[PDB]
């Protein structure tokens, strides 16, 4: 058994952090105040679970994770909320002022400050692993927490550990719930400093996740709190293969063999279905529920992949389902749809289900299901998502508007160039493996 | 967190005294100190504003200056005059004669240690400093003169904090003497340097609507303060309740200023008028009959906005009102920043409205009214009229010049940016 | 009030399309780079499509479909064809296109001229003329001829493709006759013979009708053509909509069999057509997605 | 269609199908950047604070 540590950064890294830790402990039967009744071997033992859970020798399941904030709002929430028992106040840490939706404030003004508490912390829980694999980061492009500090992490935590996989966790920023019109400078100078040392980043744009909610929960004005819980469905899909029994990506390192063949190309399209709203219901099927993960209207990024290739696709299933029907699912859609893979990688479908049925939140907005699937797919056409920040980022630059605020802090305008350059020989890179 | 409010001169202590009364209400704050509010939301992001004594009294972080202590004797016998923390009131006897050298060379220079003693105690006591906010005129002396002296030897003290001032500008519709061309021109001069925001309260733009709007035949100061402190409720709504949006100084200041000196703001506020859906409440506020500034928005760009809605109401209608004025004139706003407007609702109104909304702009427009008082300026400065006011409190004529020099700058930096396109 | 953007100024159509959405004083046309629009009449190439729909609060609309541009390419056309089973590698109604073939239609002397673009008889020749990529297919060689004139010609069909993939045939064509209209301008026509006057000829000459001889051919064509690339290019779900205008183009043997030439997907127009066609865009694939305040159609839809 | 390394565990299963075949900075620089843009800012402030004694 070897140990995942989850590190949430920012407001949206640790509300999300919430959710999803919430997910866990309901998914596992483990109470707010830490005990699991289910859990025999008191104090220890090394099951699927103990990957994200470590044990006290009072049966106290305690999460292996660690919230980071440079500023105490969000937080104060955790240490006092529904799951304060869960966490160690040593793996709470916040700041007195935060990075002001500014990267480099993030990044170098602050971050500099408490970098080496954070990665005390961190190395406290690591000192408790018996084979750490590696770390989940969950951080927003778009404030200056989420994308400043988390790059400055990502930076040193290759440092620490070399040897160790590093997941992101990325919430693109979307105007209809943006909070700054600064966020693409902070989205690609992130992305720039941070693309060498993830090893597999998973997109969610919040303007798919907002649409969502409105078209298939019926919420008119969706908040957070709605967008975290469907996020943290998600997440939890797609963690579930660590914390559970499987054979399918079960470890971190086996995210990248199956997702990734090349390096910079790191970003997979994860689609879900199916999304009920709990205020209403005819069960979907294994064929349904597999062929809306080739609609758009169900991607976590909107975009066309009929207009890209695919590199990789895993599909991941909760609840009743048997190979037998996802084959022949597979088959129909096969015929039906646009797929086209590189011709340089075999056409498949890594495949793993899990018997038990998605969790949910008491009183949520989603309905229980009987059945759900989340795909992963490693498609060229999620680059539609860094044309359109590019392009922003391009409109703001041009005139160097809010540029001064980023100097103010210690950057030089050089690493904008740097860091648009960069992102120009991405978009490269995609039209190459995908385009004829 | 915490906010450090200043207030100089007659005009700024006058602005600054009816602005807490109005908030040290929506906070359920009597003039006692005491808290008498039906809900949390009241208490949850007071120690902005206000400190905390014994007996949980809330004392307003506020500190009062003048030259003269004419104004701040009327204020400690207003209504919640009791209010305020008494080592707070920091007063000289001489006054300023309407007179921006006296405020900021002679008479000021010798109050302004006093105030900065007063000013660094109340910086003591903050967890986490954000700033200050400085409320004044720019026509007279104290505020004009000494208020902008303060702000220099703030920064000094305090370079890494927030600067914010609610600035009224001068206006022969309302006007006290006729040096206040000079006096603004010389003080703003001060202000593009050393503000990161400034609201510009244009005295032009609230007599005009007092008259032509609320139909009042005869305005008052009275009445051009009741705007005044309903603007300033609105514009720190966010500062001072539960919100995501502009929820601190630096973060507004981030939204809102793409370039240093460009950090004029033409505040506006709704509904006014004579003697209520949320349609209502967006069309009104965009409208130049609304603007605190006396400047025409279709005659220049928006390069960045913030509206704050207040009450109960549709989240959803919201948002759809506001995306309707944007994309139906989507002429006036600046195409090389993306999604410039930015939109916050908190559910607390204020008192006797149902819902209120709250327009802050800063538009390339604002350029009219910086023209305007540089045209007052100047039709005085060629014939040097009046200078002897100010020869004789040391100043030379080359620091008139500058002024100018920099305020037209300021004028020709607006205009680049009207021109612009992607 | 609608918006729209016009980013193709040489497009004869939609120039006059842009010249009725703002003579119906509910269209405003804003700067080629204002992205708050409603309706995108976008460039012939490099069309941004992914920037499309992400705009809160904006129902999107552009006029063209992405991916269409694999029926618009002679070599794409083919492949399509080719490897389509819907369409099959052995099809009706299309010339064959690309040696095997030169060698069984030089075996015996029946055959064997070719042309070929982005005419021969001998292989060689212009195989040589491409090196000094292209297509290769039968020059139909039985072409059918008009008289007076023993000439030759070609048929052009307008189609427009709503938002809803519902499929419209003009009901007026042409003929551009003895063939581009650009090197012949380089009979009582103007080299364009439209179809009141080709079916009074066929009535005359051959004892038939356009509807019977040619019109369902040509229906029958476009329908298998614009179904073939549905699941590929519908914008059905999609966070953006598209509609496109298409030209299609035939040439009719001498048995009266119709065959299709290619598909352009920046059409012009009869030059006394762009009133009638301009505006039945505007009423079928804009007004159908952006409606007016407070028939008869020119149009056959294919189903 | 080949369906190939089927695992079963109670929990559920996984499997491969196939359609068709195949047809960094140290410490030592981190530390460096930091603390170059902090003189940066530091020189900054003394240009300020120059500028306010004047
Ligand atoms: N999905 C989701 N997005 C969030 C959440 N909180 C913030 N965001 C988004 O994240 C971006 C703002 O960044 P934040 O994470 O709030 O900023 P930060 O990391 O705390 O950095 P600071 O500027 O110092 O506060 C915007 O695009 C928000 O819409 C959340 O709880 N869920
Ligand atoms: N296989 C073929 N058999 C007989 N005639 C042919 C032919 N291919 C092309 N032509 C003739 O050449 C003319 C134009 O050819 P083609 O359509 O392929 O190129 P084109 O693309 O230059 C102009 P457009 O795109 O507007 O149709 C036609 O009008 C037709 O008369
Ligand atoms: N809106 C408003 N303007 C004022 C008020 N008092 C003075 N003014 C304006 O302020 C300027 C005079 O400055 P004042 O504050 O009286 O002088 P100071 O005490 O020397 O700062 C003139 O432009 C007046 O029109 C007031 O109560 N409200
Ligand atoms: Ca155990
Ligand atoms: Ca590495
Ligand atoms: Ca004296
Ligand atoms: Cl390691
Ligand atoms: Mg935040
Ligand atoms: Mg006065
Ligand atoms: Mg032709
Ligand atoms: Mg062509």
């Amino acid at each position: 058994m070897r140990e995942c540590i989850s590190i949430h950064v920012g407001q949206a890294g640790v509300q999300i952090g919430n959710a999803c830790w919430e997910l866990y402990c309901l998914e596992h039967g483990i109470q707010p105040d830490g005990q699991m009744p289910s859990d025999k071997t008191i104090g220890g033992g090394d099951d699927s679970f103990n990957t994200f859970f470590s044990e006290t020798g009072a049966g106290k399941h305690v999460p292996r994770a660690v919230f980071v904030d440079l500023e105490p709002t969000v937080i104060d929430e955790v240490r006092t909320g529904t799951y304060r028992q869960l966490f160690h106040p040593e793996q709470l840490i916040t700041g007195k002022e935060d990075a002001a939706n500014n990267y480099a404030r993030g990044h170098y003004t602050i971050g500099k400050e408490i970098i080496d508490l954070v990665l005390d912390r961190i190395r406290k829980l690591a000192d408790q692993c018996t084979g750490l694999q590696g770390f989940l980061v969950f951080h927003s492009f778009g404030g200056g927490t989420g994308s400043g500090f988390t790059s400055l992490l990502m930076e040193r935590l290759s440092v620490d550990y070399g040897k160790k996989s590093k997941l992101e966790f990325s919430i693109y920023p979307a105007p209809q719930v943006s909070t700054a019109v600064v966020e693409p400078y902070n989205s690609i100078l992130t992305t720039h400093t941070t693309l060498e040392h993830s090893d597999c980043a998973f997109m969610v744009d919040n303007e798919a996740i907002y649409d969502i909610c409105r078209r298939n929960l019926d919420i008119e004005r969706p908040t957070y709190t709605n967008l975290n819980r469907l996020i943290s469905q998600i997440v939890s899909s797609i963690t579930a293969s660590l914390r559970f029994d499987g054979a399918l990506n079960v470890d971190l390192t086996e995210f990248q063999t199956n997702l990734v063949p090349y390096p910079r190309i790191h970003f997979p399209l994860a689609t879900y279905a199916p999304v009920i709203s709990a205020e209403k219901h005819e069960q979907l099927s294994v064929a349904e529920i597999t062929n809306a993960c080739f609609e758009p209207a169900n991607q976590m990024v909107k975009c066309d992949p009929r207009h890209g290739k695919y590199m990789a696709c895993c599909l991941l299933y909760r609840g009743d389902v048997v190979p037998k029907d996802v084959n022949a699912a597979i088959a129909t859609i096969k015929t039906k749809r646009s797929i086209q893979f590189v011709d340089w990688c075999p056409t498949g479908f890594k495949v793993g289900i899990n018997y038990q049925p998605p969790t949910v939140v008491p009183g949520g907005d989603l309905a229980k299901v009987q059945r759900a699937v989340c795909m992963l797919s490693n498609t060229t056409a999620i680059a539609e998502a860094w044309a359109r920040l590019d392009h922003k980022f391009d409109l703001m630059y041009a005139k160097r508007a809010f540029v001064h605020w980023y100097v103010g802090e210690g950057m030089e305008e050089g690493e904008f160039s740097e860091a648009r350059e960069d992102m120009a020989a991405l978009e490269k890179d995609y039209e190459e493996v995908g385009v004829d | 967190r915490e906010i450090v409010h200043i207030q100089a001169g007659q005009c700024g202590n006058q602005i600054g005294a009816k602005f807490w009364e109005v908030i040290s209400d929506e906070h359920g704050i009597d003039p006692t100190g005491s808290y008498h509010g039906d809900s949390d939301l009241q208490l949850e992001r007071i120690n902005v504003y206000y400190n905390e004594a014994t007996g949980n009294k809330y004392v307003p972080r506020a500190i009062l200056v003048d030259l003269e202590p004419g104004t701040m004797d009327s204020v400690r016998s207003g209504p919640f005059g009791q209010i305020f923390r008494p080592d707070n009131f920091v007063f000289g006897q001489s006054g300023a004669g309407n007179n921006w050298a006296k405020g900021h060379y002679t008479e000021g220079a010798e109050l302004v240690d006093s105030v900065l003693d007063v000013v660094r105690k109340e910086s003591e006591s903050c967890d986490c400093l954000q700033g200050f906010q400085l409320t004044h005129s720019l026509g007279g002396g104290t505020g004009s003169g000494m208020g902008t002296l303060l702000i220099s030897k703030i920064r000094e003290e305090y370079p890494d904090r927030i600067m914010n001032t609610f600035s009224v500008m001068p206006s022969p519709k309302v006007s006290d003497t006729v040096v206040e061309p000079y006096n603004a021109t010389l003080s703003v001069h001060q202000l593009v340097e050393n503000t990161d925001e400034t609201y510009c309260i244009d005295n032009e733009a609230l007599y005009d609507i007092c008259f032509r709007t609320l139909k009042l035949t005869t305005p008052t100061y009275g009445d051009l303060n009741h705007l005044v402190s309903a603007t300033m409720s609105g514009v720190t709504t966010c500062l001072r309740f539960p919100g995501q949006l502009n929820a601190d100084l630096r973060k507004l200041a981030v939204n809102m200023v793409p370039f240093p000196r460009l950090h004029f703001f033409m505040p506006g506020f709704a509904p006014l008028t004579s003697r209520l859906t949320v349609p209502e409440l967006t069309q009104q506020m965009f409208d130049s009959k609304n603007m605190m500034a006396a400047c025409d928005p279709r005659h220049g760009r928006y390069l960045t906005v913030a509206a704050i809605f207040r009450g109960r109401m549709s989240m959803k209608e919201v948002d759809e009102q506001m995306l309707n004025v944007q994309n139906k004139n989507s002429s006036y706003f600046v195409e090389w920043i993306p999604n410039n407007v930015k939109t916050a609702v908190c559910d607390i109104p204020p008192r006797g409205l149902k819902m209120s909304a709250t327009f802050i702009g800063n538009s390339t427009a604002i350029q009219e009214l910086f023209k305007r008082i540089s045209e007052q300026f100047t039709a005085m400065f060629r014939r040097k009229a009046f200078l002897h006011w100010y020869t004789g409190e040391g100043m030379d004529e080359m620091e008139f010049t500058e002024a100018e020099s920099n305020m037209n700058d300021l004028v020709s930096e607006y205009q680049q940016y009207q021109d612009a396109t992607a | 009030m609608y918006t729209f953007v016009v980013r193709d100024e040489n497009s004869s159509v939609y120039a006059e399309v842009s010249r009725l959405l703002l003579a119906t004083g509910q269209w405003k046309r804003l700067r080629k780079d204002n992205p708050r629009f409603n309706l995108m009449l976008g460039e012939r190439n490099r069309l941004p499509f992914g920037r499309l729909g992400h705009e809160p609060g904006l129902v999107q609309l552009v006029n063209y479909y992405r991916g269409a541009d694999k029926l618009c390419r002679k070599a794409s056309l083919v492949k399509l064809i080719k490897t389509s089973p819907e369409l099959s590698e052995s099809c009706t109604w299309f010339p064959e296109s690309y040696l095997a073939a030169y060698n069984r239609r030089r075996e015996g002397r029946e055959g064997n001229v070719w042309i070929a673009k982005s005419i021969s008889s001998e292989a060689s020749e212009l195989l040589d003329f491409i090196d000094e990529v292209h297509v290769i297919q039968k020059y139909l060689e039985k072409p059918l001829l008009l008289e007076p004139g023993h000439r030759k010609f070609d048929i052009r069909s307008w189609v427009l493709v709503d938002h809803l993939y519902n499929i419209y045939l003009y009901r007026e064509g042409v003929l551009r006759t003895s063939t581009n209209h650009c090197i012949q301008k380089e009979y009582e026509e103007g080299n364009e013979m439209f179809f009141e006057e080709f079916n009074q000829y066929l009535m005359d000459a051959l004892n038939t009708t356009l509807e019977n001889s040619i019109l369902l051919q040509i229906k029958h064509i476009i329908r298998s053509c614009l179904m073939c690339i549905e699941p590929a290019i519908s914008t059905k779900h999609l966070h953006y909509q598209s509609f496109q205008l298409f030209g299609f183009d035939f040439m009719v043997d001498e048995e009266l069999k119709v065959w299709l030439i290619e598909v352009n997907g920046a059409p012009a127009c009869a030059q006394k057509l762009y009133a009638e066609l301009c505006q039945g865009i505007v009423d079928v694939a804009i007004s159908s997605v952006f409606p007016l305040a407070d028939p008869t159609s020119i149009f056959i839809k294919l189903h | 269609m080949e369906v190939i390394e089927l695992n079963k565990c109670t929990s559920g299963q996984s499997f491969e199908v196939i359609l068709k075949p195949p047809s960094d900075p140290s410490l030592e620089e981190i530390q460096k950047k930091l603390e170059a843009a902090e003189e940066r800012r530091k020189y900054q402030e003394a240009e300020l604070l120059k500028h306010l004694a004047e």
